[PDB]
């Protein structure tokens, strides 16, 4: 959404996550010139995450189990 | 407010809304997300595996993501 | 050096994921004609006529797949037909399982020409390892021949 | 309102099986008039 | 008061009238809607499109070719009508431009469309475009570049010539192979003109970098059957006579008699008049006899018997290709041997391309035509090799005709576009915002260029005009990485004529859609 | 041999490389399908096997296993695995160079 | 996604669906077989009689369409 | 399984009798190898119908919370007095959250 | 995959969607078509429209004011409703400018058309609208004069 190539700047920032250990590296989107998101004080609350994550997860599954269809 | 007729999307819709009354926030994050999980599923189903263990598959990396999302958090006044 | 050139068009994209899932249905739909395990499928035209086939050629000719990608699949097992003369389900299985990974190799923000050079590279290097997995046959060897004929129609 | 060209270019390319199914109906009934006019009027009108 | 707003009604039903600013819109919009459609498949960067027919049969095209999307397409817009013609006719005139002269008309009225939109009388956008297309075709023929004399080089502009029409078309995978093909095959016309002596043939199967071009030629006939199915140091025959029932051309007569033994007689005399005009023909003292028309039991036994192999209907192309290339006499009449000319070649069997026979004549005499073997995967990949190839022909022909070259890549579009930009910043008047849009447009094309390739278009689009501006005459864009380089080195090179034609077609169809300030319909059928 | 191959290339070619492998591995997959074989597994120790060096091991449906296949007779000539990777690869490149349909 | 004008059975679906014809086809003349079978009457729709025993007889004069049906006719 | 044996004309009475005395054997089987305990220990008892529970939700959507619900269920039956009646168990469904969220109101 | 172009349907039937190219081009031609019609309408040397209602009474109503013009009108294209509300908000607001913010409108929206066919992402025209806008209320504000005090 940024312009920014997808793949290359995901598997750069990876990189870089895995060698510095610093979870705070992300996709810089407004272009500051910093990958630091500690840094550009972009911040989301613990539980917003979780539940995301959860609710996906439940969700699909929900989906996956599903195998037959009797619309009228 | 989108007009739509699959029971799919009807659930989509529903777990967006979900998010938002739990939430608040981040109703756009957990479509994106479950779109992606069923998108690898297919390829997963294509190789011959049995959804119910790409469904128990995902439920254990969603319990390592939430425990790791525990982990790394940082708190504030 | 900037955000990029915009994509305002979004349609090319359209019409790849298109073409890419119609090659992935034809291709799902003949793989259960494949190997010794394989079965048979009947095909009743608009006529009375009916047929019993497991030939990839003849059960992807026989059906009309209105969809230009799956018109141009049934072009390319006519072409396998006609040099190599079987194997006429495989192409086919292969060519749809290519552009099944060309959908995410496209939704990684791949250009469909660094894909298509990546993917002659690919056949340069898989005919190098066909060719060094040969084994050299003479036609004096009667039983060769005969394993041959006889895995050919192990399917039939 | 612009762009009258629309080139409905992909449109009817998915939604062509709809439109070759009542077609062929169409055309079911178009050779049963077909059959069916000679029939009237083409000696009623002298 | 306008005919269609008047109180009384003066048109049939269904006969309509568009006044000034509608005539203008509708034409502008048809413009600009087939100029969008047909680009994006320009450049070395430029995808194809699918023609999904819908007939009956729904037959499938995948062409890059700008005058076949063109063509078959259903346009009810007149103003797209003028485009589409125009864009056939360049194909008809050069092989390769189509997309460009396309691409240019509907740039120049997308700009007349903005001017009208600051109030300027079209008749001055008309007689500025008639000032800068002057300035504009005095620079690119300045700007040619002519190696008719120097062998060596002129095959080297002849390849860089092919390569680039191939650039953008399917065949770019195999480029060299296909660009070596297409030169070899047009040098051996000998300066002939007809494109109709090179035959080429599509056969299914094998890969697209299988094609080839015969050392001789390739006929798709048979033999008869109780002939000789390889001949060495074969006097080919070439002929266009009867040979099936040959009947007197007296139509008024017929058999008339008291007997059936009469008619035994007559018969008779008839396979006697059959063996004797074969026995005339093999006088020539020949090998093979290729007839244009059929060979009936009769004469096909007799060539049989006198180990002859009798090839049967050829149609007229046939017997005129192997006329070219094996140097024969398309033949008629026997009674005197000695003046008509026997084909010769070294060989002639039987091969196979695929699960086909075809005739093979190898080692020929003249060699003035020639067979293209396409090999593919799909049918919609034969058709849009053969078409890509006809381009890469007829270009080639026409650059043997005139060898004037010009540089492509966008440096004879931006060279024009300098020397009209010159020419308009020093006239005075409302023709110099004309003459600036006349150059924003060729500006376009190579932007168009670019954007197809997902390039900075703007950025290197300012450089070349930095460049030009500046003296560098040759720069233009190199789409190996996306920078600016010299065609001269790059061997970037196209023929005069096409960028000629297509200025001066897309400037012609330009001035005739402007001048329209009414459209009137009559009712349709 | 092919993930190899991709694994000393860079790039987003070496995505593209190793996703023609990928799709490489689906006939022995469908093999291991229609035969009540276990899919994933199955293809596992082919994958392992060749690994090994047994160029030659293949799905044994007799069996219900995976096996040295010269010893069942199940031979194929060359021209047509190297045929159907040729067109396969020549078909999918030209749909590749396509982005709009038109309807005539 | 396959797009084909026309109707599609996968699976146990037809498997059934054949037998269920061959089924029905041998229904159609199993109480003709043996000593005390008896014999079957036939009408064409337009008044013709045909009083028939023979297997082969019926199963041609019936009209059919399911083709597992029509192959047992013919067999 | 009895279809063939229709199919080729016999009597629905014996089939009927047949039924009947394999269910009478099939129930008795049941009871007699049926495993009880009769200590009536509470440790025990809970252990048994949690395991119960744990069976019989190990095929819904909730598996994977299977032991959580499993205890949460029995707490509720064992919170009930003596008549087991369900309006006394009230279930309030409430949009968003995850399943572990889910929770007993004593 | 879009939603509409997709082998499976997603709507029910009436519902339809548009996409990137064809929600711009129909913002942009909503957009241009209505600052069009509002302008000629501006300035000192303007021109009246006539608005006649196609209801029972057939209500004649020749005007000027650019509000009145864009109300009175069925428009069901939804970016000229977002320009209709904007000039009646407008009106509210002041009663003045109801044509000018249209056109100023229109014409943002038809250069925005240029640039994105120029291959610049909407976000890049956003932001530099954004300075555009603080520095020219800046220049506005500067030379803003003032009499109160003198009667
Ligand atoms: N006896 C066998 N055991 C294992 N694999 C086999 C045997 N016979 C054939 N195959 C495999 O089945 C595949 C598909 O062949 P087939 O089903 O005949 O259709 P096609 O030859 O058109 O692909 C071939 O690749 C071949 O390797
Ligand atoms: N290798 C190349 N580098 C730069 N420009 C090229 C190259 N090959 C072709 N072009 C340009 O692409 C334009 C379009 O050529 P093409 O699409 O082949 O035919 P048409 O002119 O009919 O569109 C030509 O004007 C040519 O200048
Ligand atoms: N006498 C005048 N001379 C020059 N400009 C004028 C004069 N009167 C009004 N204008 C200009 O006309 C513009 C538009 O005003 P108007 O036509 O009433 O439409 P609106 O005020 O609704 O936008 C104003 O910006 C104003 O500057
Ligand atoms: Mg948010
Ligand atoms: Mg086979
Ligand atoms: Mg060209
Ligand atoms: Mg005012």
């Amino acid at each position: 959404n940024s312009g920014m190539n997808p793949i290359q700047t995901m598997t750069e920032v990876r990189a870089r996550q895995v060698k510095e250990m610093n979870p705070a590296l992300g996709i810089d989107c407004l272009h500051k010139g910093t990958n630091d998101m500690k840094q550009q004080h972009v911040i989301e609350t613990l539980i917003g995450k979780k539940q995301q994550i959860s609710l996906a997860t439940q969700m699909v599954r929900m989906i996956l189990k599903i195998d037959d269809i009797r619309k009228p | 407010m989108m007009d739509v007729d699959h029971q799919i999307a009807k659930l989509m819709v529903e777990l967006s809304k979900s998010q938002d009354d739990e939430i608040g926030d981040g109703t756009t994050g957990v479509v994106v997300l479950a779109g992606a999980l069923l998108e690898e599923a297919e390829q997963l189903l294509d190789r011959g595996i049995h959804p119910i263990r790409i469904a128990d598959g995902y439920e254990q990396a969603a319990r390592v993501a939430i425990e790791h999302l525990d982990k790394i958090s940082d708190s504030v006044l | 050096r900037g955000k990029g050139a915009y994509q305002d068009r979004d349609k090319p994209a359209q019409i790849r994921f298109s073409n890419i899932s119609a090659a992935k249905a034809v291709a799902d739909a003949i793989r259960t004609s494949l190997g010794p395990k394989g079965m048979d499928k009947m095909i009743q035209d608009g006529k009375g006529d009916v047929t019993i086939t497991n030939d990839g050629a003849t059960i992807l000719k026989q059906m009309q797949v209105l969809h230009p990608a799956a018109r141009m699949l049934v072009e390319l097992s006519k072409a396998q037909d006609i040099e190599a003369g079987d194997g006429t389900t495989s192409v086919v299985i292969i060519a749809g399982s290519l552009l099944d990974s060309c959908t995410k190799l496209l939704q990684k923000g791949i250009h469909p020409t660094i894909i298509s050079e990546s993917f002659q590279k690919a056949l340069e290097k898989g005919i190098e390892i066909l060719t060094d997995m040969s084994r050299p046959v003479e036609l004096s060897d009667r039983e060769t021949l005969l394993n041959s004929a006889t895995t050919s129609l192990n399917s039939k | 309102l612009a762009g009258e060209g629309i080139s409905v270019n992909t449109g009817p390319k998915g939604v062509i099986n709809d439109w070759r199914r009542f077609k062929q109906l169409e055309t079911e009934q178009r050779e049963e008039q077909c059959r069916e006019m000679e029939r009237l009027i083409k000696k009623l009108s002298m | 008061a306008s005919l269609s707003l008047a109180p009384v009604n003066i048109f049939k039903a269904g006969a309509d009238e568009e006044r000034a600013e509608t005539a203008r819109l509708t034409s502008f919009i048809g413009a600009i809607a087939i100029g969008d459609l047909v680009k994006s498949t320009l450049g070395p960067k430029g995808m194809d499109k699918i023609l999904l027919s819908s007939g009956r049969d729904a037959s499938l095209m995948v062409t890059n070719d700008g005058a076949t999307i063109l063509k078959n397409i259903g346009v009810d817009n007149p103003a797209a009508k003028v485009l589409v013609d125009m864009s056939r006719v360049q194909d008809d005139e050069v092989g390769d431009g189509t997309t460009s002269v396309t691409v240019l008309a509907a740039e120049l009225l997308r700009e007349a469309e903005s001017l009208i939109a600051k109030k300027i009388h079209p008749q001055t956008i008309i007689a500025g475009w008639r000032e800068a297309t002057k300035a504009a075709r005095e620079a690119l023929l300045s700007s040619a570049v002519d190696h008719g004399s120097d062998e060596v080089k002129f095959r080297q502009d002849l390849m860089n010539i092919a390569g680039t029409t191939l650039s953008s078309k399917l065949l770019t995978h195999h480029k060299d192979h296909f660009t070596k093909l297409a030169v070899e095959a047009v040098l051996r016309l000998k300066g002939s003109g007809n494109l109709e002596a090179i035959h080429i043939i599509k056969k299914l199967g094998g890969s697209l970098a299988d094609s080839y071009l015969d050392e001789g030629f390739l006929l798709d006939k048979k033999i008869g059957v109780n002939q000789p199915k390889r001949i060495e140091n074969a006097k080919i025959l070439i002929a266009n006579t009867g040979m099936d029932t040959d009947k007197i051309k007296i139509f008024g007569s017929r058999v008339r008699v008291d007997s059936t033994a009469k008619v035994a007689e007559i018969e008779h005399a008839e396979k006697e008049k059959m063996k004797e005009k074969v026995e005339r023909i093999l006088k020539h003292g020949i090998n093979c006899f290729i007839n244009r028309q059929l060979i009936y039991n009769y004469p096909e036994q007799l060539f049989g018997a006198a180990g002859v192999m009798a090839i049967e209907h050829a149609d007229f192309a046939g017997v005129e290709r192997l006329a070219l290339v094996t140097g024969g006499e398309i033949a008629s009449t026997f009674d005197h041997p000695e003046l008509v000319k026997l084909g010769s070649c070294k060989l002639i069997e039987e091969v196979m391309i695929g699960e086909d026979k075809l005739i093979h004549f190898s080692g020929v005499a003249l060699g003035e035509a020639c067979t293209i073997v396409l090999r593919g995967a799909t049918q919609q990949i034969l058709d849009e090799a053969e078409r890509s190839l006809h381009d890469a022909l007829c270009v080639l022909a026409q650059t043997v005709k005139d060898s004037r070259t010009v540089y492509g890549g966008g440096c004879s579009e931006m060279l024009m576009a300098h020397a009209v930009t010159q020419l308009a910043n020093r006239t005075p008047g409302k023709e110099a915002v004309a003459m600036e849009s006349y150059a924003k447009a060729l500006r376009m094309l190579p932007t168009i260029i670019a954007d197809n390739a997902g390039y900075d278009s703007a950025d290197l689009v300012a450089q070349l005009r930095a460049a030009h501006s500046e003296g560098n005459t040759t720069a233009g864009l190199d789409m190996r990485e996306g920078t600016i380089g010299d065609m001269a080195i790059l061997g970037i090179t196209e023929s005069f004529q096409v960028k000629r034609q297509v200025l001066l077609s897309a400037a012609e169809a330009a001035e005739v859609i402007l001048r329209v300030d009414n459209i009137i319909k009559a009712a349709p059928r | 041999r092919l993930t190899e191959y991709s694994r000393t290339l860079s790039g987003m070619e070496s995505y593209c490389v190793r996703a023609f492998a990928d799709a490489m591995e689906v006939i022995p997959s469908t093999l291991a399908e229609n035969a009540g074989l276990n899919p994933i597994s199955t293809v596992t120790e082919l994958r392992n096997r060749h690994a090994q060096g047994e160029k030659t091991a293949g799905i044994n449906v007799r069996k219900g296993g995976i096996s040295n296949i010269l010893e069942e007779l199940v031979v194929q000539p060359l021209l047509v695995s190297v045929s159907a990777l040729t067109l396969a690869t020549e078909t999918v490149r030209s749909i590749l160079k396509i982005d709009d349909v038109v309807n005539t | 996604p396959l797009s084909v004008f026309g109707d599609r059975s996968t699976g146990e679906t037809i498997r059934s669906q054949n037998v269920m014809a061959a089924a029905s086809i041998a229904n159609i003349v199993k109480s003709s077989l043996g000593p005390v079978g008896l014999d079957k009457m036939l009408v064409d729709d337009i008044g013709d009689v045909t009083i028939t025993n023979d297997g082969a007889t019926i199963l041609k004069l019936l009209e059919v369409e399911h083709p597992a049906a029509k192959v047992l006719c013919e067999l | 399984q009895v279809k063939p044996y229709v199919e080729e004309g016999l009597h629905p009475q014996i089939i009927i009798r047949a039924f009947r005395t394999a269910t009478q054997l099939a129930v008795n089987k049941i009871k007699e190898i049926a495993v009880t305990v009769k200590k009536a220990d509470k440790v025990e008892q809970r252990k048994l119908l949690e395991k119960c529970a744990m069976t019989a939700l190990s095929s819904k959507l909730i598996s994977q919370q299977k032991a959580f619900f499993a205890k949460m269920v029995v707490d509720a039956v064992m919170m009930l007095d003596d008549l087991l009646q369900l309006k006394m168990i009230g279930i309030k469904k409430v949009q968003g959250g995850a399943l572990e969220d889910s929770q007993l109101v004593a």
